[PDB]
RNA sequence: GUGGCCUAUCGAUCCUUUAGUCCCUCGGAAUUUGAGGCUAGAGGUGCCAGAAAAGUUACCACAGGGAUAACUGGCUUGUG
RNA sequence: GCCCUGAAAAUGGAUGGCGCUCAAGCGUGUUACCUAUACUCUACCGUCAGGGUUUGAUGCCCUGACGAGUAGGCAGG
RNA sequence: AAAUAUGUAAGAAGUCCUUGUUACUUAAUUGAACGUGGACAUUUGAAUGAAGAGCUUUUAGUGGGCCAUUUUUGGUAAGCAGAACUGGCGAUGCGGGAUGAACCGAACGUAGAGUUAAGGUGCCGGAAUACACGCUCAUCAGACACCACAAAAGGUGUUAG
RNA sequence: GGAAUACUGCCAGCUGGGACUGAGGACUGCGACGUAAGUCAAGGAUGCUGGCAUAAUGGUUAUAUGCCGCCCGUCUUGAAACACGGACCAAGGAGUCUAACGUCUAUGCGAGUGUUUGGGUGUAAAACCCAUACGCGUAAUGAAAGUGAACGUAGGUUGGGGCCUCGCAAGAGGUGCACAAUCGACCGAUCCUGAUGUCUUCGGAUGGAUUUGAGUAAGAGCAUAGCUGUUGGGACCCGAAAG
RNA sequence: GAAAUUGUUGAAAGGGAAGGGCAUUUGAUCAGACA
């Protein structure tokens, strides 16, 4: 609100906190990004290393669909099972029955390896995995089924 | 709540330093000294009065 | 007049009370200010202060950090104290029992502490059971974990990350970021 | 146009010390510098490689690195309102062990002694250092020395 | 229009506000710049003695 | 017009952008009106769903 | 022994052009041309942190400046 | 050493003015005295701080120190 | 070869014994670097000071300065031009310099009493037309830092050498 | 030879005159005088008397008198200035709003979080409810194809608040979060190493490297709001010669 | 029915402006208090 604002406080001091010498004028720098390459280079270098020019390959008509590949670590992976059913599959580690986790269902495109999932085997249906993910799954007795 | 000075106001001069009682009672400000008669070497009064 | 050795009329620059208007919070202050003065117990004075800290200085203590804290030698049977809110961590499968005195609890942490047979205590209950704060454990959340302190001290060859909206190639990766264009940082 | 090149103004600083020019006596190359030693930095104009910059002449520092010909030294240089840590690569021609620490260690060794020597005697040590203390009372003798009286002298020209 | 050129006037006073803070010493200083060969051994030299205080409690 | 450490913004009001501003002050008014237009079909439409 | 005994002898982004692996992409799929990329140098900015640039206004104009010239005054006093 | 001479400028004029000549001048010595928003002591105001104290507890109470300010910042109003 | 200014040191992150690790290094289990373990105490290592110390973010104004003593460049000089250290003025009143941005004094909440500073005490004007030894008589006397100027050269004026 | 006195200093020696101040408001402290009971000038004024009880004190006001006081605003090293604006009065008269954002702080919830496009509903622009999606987090590094976070109690070491143990205490040991410093480890880029194997050129295991990243290493976010700050907009208000 | 500004009445002061600060006298005018 206006009533809290410093500009109320500046009522009665001439310059409005703007200064008596250097005043407050229209555009002492130039407008916007003007002179990144000249007077403003000291700010533009540091604070924005990398601004000017180009770097590698263009792409004509890119579409981020094809790139949809959400990532889920074995940090979690067990979050895809609701918690009643979950402790149920936790105890009784066995093949012949093991939980079926369809990750592409859960919104994901790849399984990463973050770490430490229980000794409990799981069948993880997935689109892609890391070599380290799919290893740890196999160190709990589980496997990986590629799906689409 | 008010600083009072010793050196006047006996009461507090006697609050600190009760040896105050003794000093005043025995004088000692005014203590005489032991008169001795020792005289300076005639070398001294030569070089004192010398040119 | 006076040659002045240090700045005059210097506010001590320590929060005297919370900036918060929460009544209950203020009461916890009222409690611990009493405890702090009379108890002579260190643990109290600390918690008084930490009751002042802003959101920034009350980082969420994750339930798993509490797990790890208790695995300390002889530290299993202490009661962990968090001035701040405590958070549910999916990433532990096992969890210990104990007792957690905390200003706030998120839904899961409470569910996760109780389900394992532990107890979610409000701080004044901790004052009742622990007046001098005996057999207590204090755990601070990570402060510099925050995403703002990413950008602090951004400079050439500080590798400090820039303030920027859209990221990728095309975005502050060219001049001065690579020896092939200008210099590198 | 104004000039500052690396060696500017160093004319008399790097100059070779009268009757002391020429190749460098071998004890210089003999001394062994272990990391953490306290070094004095003095350039030797005959040795152009591994040469300190003119700022660091007179400076004292400590050696963080030991390579073939050269001890890397850190110096705290003041710039602006702070000091930055600076790292110099110097050939040992330009370096010498600093004797600042000399009395220290000698006092350290001295202190441990006076400690076990007085303690194994039943303590009463007082091993800290004291500034010069005002003189004590003394008698002085006039025997064979009578005061010889003195007068200021009248003006004379003699040129 | 000709103007002043340079001076160090007052520039000292301004430093001694925030006062010329001292160099900031630390124990365990940085190995940045140390002889790379000396580090590549020093690595395997600590690695051993860590494994040797690990069999000391065993 | 460049200072401090601030992300470079891009905020594209260089045209007379105040000439095209739609506030939807009808957000309520339309939500009513297209309910009333739904009632008018469901009756005019006979039991059809 | 990592050019000239030391203290000087030099040059961004865009662009073109070469060197390098024979590596990455031209997005329906391939092969073969052609095109793009990364790493590294050159083509040059000398106003040397780096615009693409001729004059006249005795017909003139605006913003300003005593931050600055033409005169009185003030310091100076070589010169007179 | 003091004094004289060297010593010419324009409105009428300035040891600040009057005036002063064993000074009210010059050199030097000794006292006494006069009086700054400074120094000391006390009252009051504010600010900062360190304590005390569960019924204005955002409170009350004790104690000490400090107080110049354009551009400017923050604060309570 | 000074003076003034200048680098580092004055300890627990210290000193000493013992003997581990390695792909470095030595003829060499040599040495290097980091170490396990053990010993050494208080007066933890000169003075002085300290209410404190360390640390982080963010942002205003500003980015024409000027002056004084000393150092110092150009210039015949300049209230000129231009550097060095510091203190100032600017941004600051108060007492003194009659007056005056920068000199002296001293810096500022409202008051009281005391005492002072710099400067003064014939009268204007608060305060000795005080005391004391001298010098000085000007038909242009002289009279107080910064400061509002004077010189070479002369006097058988008088004074003391 | 014996004194005196000056001079300098000391006294917890005694005492006259004058000025200003009287903060505080039961008691509590340090003491002091007393054989004592008591008393006191001992942690801040009380006792005695008189006048008036009213414009007498005082407030306000005009004025006279002593001393002091130059026009404000502004730009400026410097302004009372022979610098500019201002004859007078009233009423207007200038850092806003919006989009996108930085730091801080409050709040709701939290590995997630954002009802308000829209739908349901209403006492009808309000309040109340909600399905899927989306946005932003939870993975990074590469120009890219693409690869993608535990040797170990998520590591070693130094300091760490708090807590634990011993001790009456002084002290000693234990554990040690945030944070700080350092030595390692893990992911991607870069350079090398190239096992088992096989379309004979695919495959890239294993071990490395003064190289590098806005990474990992028991999550800190997302959303509302406020101050201050940014940029674009008529962008604090008024002003061109032009086009 | 404000201000600038103006008439008349009342009061006051005024030797080349007026206005201000400290302080008191004097004129005028008033609150409070006490009982
Ligand atoms: C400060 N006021 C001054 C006033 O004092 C005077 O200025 C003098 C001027 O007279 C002096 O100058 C003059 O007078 C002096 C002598 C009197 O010192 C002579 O030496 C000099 O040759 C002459 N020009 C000059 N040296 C300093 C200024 N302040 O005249 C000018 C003025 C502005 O009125
Ligand atoms: C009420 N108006 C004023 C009034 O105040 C009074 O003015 C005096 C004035 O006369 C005094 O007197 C002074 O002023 C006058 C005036 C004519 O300039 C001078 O002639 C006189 O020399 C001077 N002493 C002056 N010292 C203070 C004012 N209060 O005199 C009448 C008036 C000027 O009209
Ligand atoms: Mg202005
Ligand atoms: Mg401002
Ligand atoms: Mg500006
Ligand atoms: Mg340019
Ligand atoms: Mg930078
Ligand atoms: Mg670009
Ligand atoms: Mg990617
Ligand atoms: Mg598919
Ligand atoms: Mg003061
Ligand atoms: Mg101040
Ligand atoms: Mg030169
Ligand atoms: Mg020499
Ligand atoms: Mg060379
Ligand atoms: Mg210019
Ligand atoms: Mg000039
Ligand atoms: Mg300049
Ligand atoms: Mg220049
Ligand atoms: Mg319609
Ligand atoms: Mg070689
Ligand atoms: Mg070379
Ligand atoms: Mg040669
Ligand atoms: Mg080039
Ligand atoms: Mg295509
Ligand atoms: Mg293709
Ligand atoms: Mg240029
Ligand atoms: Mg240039
Ligand atoms: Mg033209
Ligand atoms: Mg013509
Ligand atoms: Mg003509
Ligand atoms: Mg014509
Ligand atoms: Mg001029
Ligand atoms: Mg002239
Ligand atoms: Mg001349
Ligand atoms: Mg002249
Ligand atoms: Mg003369
Ligand atoms: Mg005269
Ligand atoms: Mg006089
Ligand atoms: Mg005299
Ligand atoms: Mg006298
Ligand atoms: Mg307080
Ligand atoms: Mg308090
Ligand atoms: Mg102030
Ligand atoms: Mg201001
Ligand atoms: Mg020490
Ligand atoms: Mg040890
Ligand atoms: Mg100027
Ligand atoms: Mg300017
Ligand atoms: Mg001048
Ligand atoms: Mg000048
Ligand atoms: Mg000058
Ligand atoms: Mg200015
Ligand atoms: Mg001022
Ligand atoms: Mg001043
Ligand atoms: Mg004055
Ligand atoms: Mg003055
Ligand atoms: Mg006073
Ligand atoms: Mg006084
Ligand atoms: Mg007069
Ligand atoms: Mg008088
Ligand atoms: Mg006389
Ligand atoms: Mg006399
Ligand atoms: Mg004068
Ligand atoms: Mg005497
Ligand atoms: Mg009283
Ligand atoms: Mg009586
Ligand atoms: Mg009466
Ligand atoms: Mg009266
Ligand atoms: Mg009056
Ligand atoms: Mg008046
Ligand atoms: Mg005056
Ligand atoms: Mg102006
Ligand atoms: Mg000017
Ligand atoms: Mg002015
Ligand atoms: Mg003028
Ligand atoms: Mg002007
Ligand atoms: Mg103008
Ligand atoms: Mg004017
Ligand atoms: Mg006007
Ligand atoms: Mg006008
Ligand atoms: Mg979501
Ligand atoms: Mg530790
Ligand atoms: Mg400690
Ligand atoms: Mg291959
Ligand atoms: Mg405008
Ligand atoms: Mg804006
Ligand atoms: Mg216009
Ligand atoms: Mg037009
Ligand atoms: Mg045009
Ligand atoms: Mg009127
Ligand atoms: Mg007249
Ligand atoms: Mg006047
Ligand atoms: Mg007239
Ligand atoms: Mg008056």
């Amino acid at each position: 609100p206006s009533r809290f604002t410093k500009t109320r406080k500046h009522r009665g001091h001439v310059s409005a906190g703007k200064g008596r010498i250097g005043k407050h004028r229209k555009h002492p720098g130039g407008r916007g990004m003007a002179g990144g390459q000249h007077h403003h280079r000291i700010n533009m270098d540091k604070y924005h290393p990398g601004y000017f020019g180009k770097v590698g390959m263009r792409y004509f008509h890119k579409q981020q669909a094809h790139f949809w590949k959400p990532v889920l670590n074995l940090d979690k992976l067990w979050t895809l099972i609701p918690e009643d059913k979950r402790d149920q599959y936790l105890k009784s580690a066995s093949k012949e029955t093991a939980p079926v986790i369809d990750t592409l269902a859960a919104g994901y495109g790849k399984i990463l390896g973050k770490g430490r999932i229980p000794n409990v085997p799981v069948i993880v249906k997935a689109r892609f995995v890391s070599k380290l993910a799919e290893e740890k799954i196999r160190a709990a007795g589980g496997v990986v089924e590629l799906i689409a | 709540v008010l600083k009072k000075n010793p050196l006047k106001n006996k009461q507090v001069l006697l609050r600190l330093n009760p040896y105050a009682k003794v000093f005043a009672a025995e004088k000692l400000g005014s203590k005489k000294a032991e008169k001795t008669g020792t005289k300076p070497a005639a070398v001294f009064t030569e070089t004192l009065k010398h040119d | 007049g006076i040659d002045h050795t240090s700045k005059q009329h210097k506010r001590s620059g320590h929060r005297t009370a919370p900036k918060s208007d929460n009544v209950y919070l203020k009461l916890l202050v009222k409690l611990y200010t009493f405890l702090a003065r009379r108890t002579d117990a260190p643990f109290n004075k600390v918690v008084l202060k930490a009751l002042f800290l802003s959101k920034i200085n009350r980082p969420p203590v994750s339930v798993s950090r509490i797990a790890r804290a208790l695995k300390q030698e002889g530290a299993a049977n202490k009661t962990v104290v968090v001035v701040g809110t405590v958070t549910d961590d999916a990433r532990i499968f096992e969890f210990p029992k104990t007792t957690v005195a905390a200003l706030r609890f998120t839904a899961g942490a409470r569910a996760k502490i109780v389900k394992a047979g532990g107890e979610c205590i409000t701080l004044d209950q901790l004052a009742v059971r622990a007046p001098k704060g005996q057999n207590t454990l204090i755990l601070r959340g990570p402060r510099n974990s925050r995403e703002a302190v990413r950008h602090f001290g951004m400079g050439p060859h500080k590798g400090k990350a820039p303030r920027i909206l859209s990221t990728g190639r095309k975005f502050e990766r060219a001049r001065g970021r690579r020896r092939s264009k200008g210099f590198k940082v | 146009g104004k000039s500052h090149g690396y060696r500017s103004r160093t004319r008399y600083m790097f100059q070779r010390d009268f009757r002391k020019h020429g190749a460098v006596h071998l004890s210089t190359y003999l001394k062994v510098y272990k990391v953490g030693d306290i070094v004095d930095i003095k350039a030797n104009g005959s040795i152009q490689k591994g040469m300190p910059h003119k700022f660091y002449q007179g400076k004292t520092g400590v050696v963080y690195n030991v390579t073939k010909s050269s001890v890397g030294v850190i110096i705290n240089k003041m710039v602006g309102n702070r000091y930055l840590e600076k790292r110099l690569n110097l050939r040992v021609e330009h370096i010498k062990h600093s004797k600042c620490r000399q009395e220290f260690l000698e006092r350290v060794k001295a202190n441990a002694a006076k400690r076990a020597e007085a303690k194994a005697q039943g303590v009463a040590v007082q091993l800290k250092r004291q500034p010069a203390q005002p003189r004590e009372s003394r008698i002085v003798s006039t025997e064979g020395n009578v005061p010889q009286t003195l007068a200021p002298v009248p003006y004379e020209t003699f040129i | 229009a000709k103007s002043k050129n340079h001076t160090a006037h007052n520039q000292t006073r301004k430093a001694h506000r925030n006062g010329i803070k001292k160099p900031k010493t630390y124990k365990y200083p940085s190995l940045k710049g140390v002889d790379p060969k000396f580090r590549r051994n020093h690595k395997h030299a600590l690695h051993g003695t860590a494994k040797a205080l690990a069999a000391a409690k065993k | 017009a460049i200072s401090k450490n601030l992300p470079i913004l891009k905020n594209h009001f260089r045209k007379h952008w105040q000439e095209r501003v739609k506030v939807h002050f009808d957000q309520a008014g339309k939500k009513v009106s297209r309910r009333n237009a739904r009632a008018t079909r469901a009756a005019k439409i006979a039991p059809r769903p």
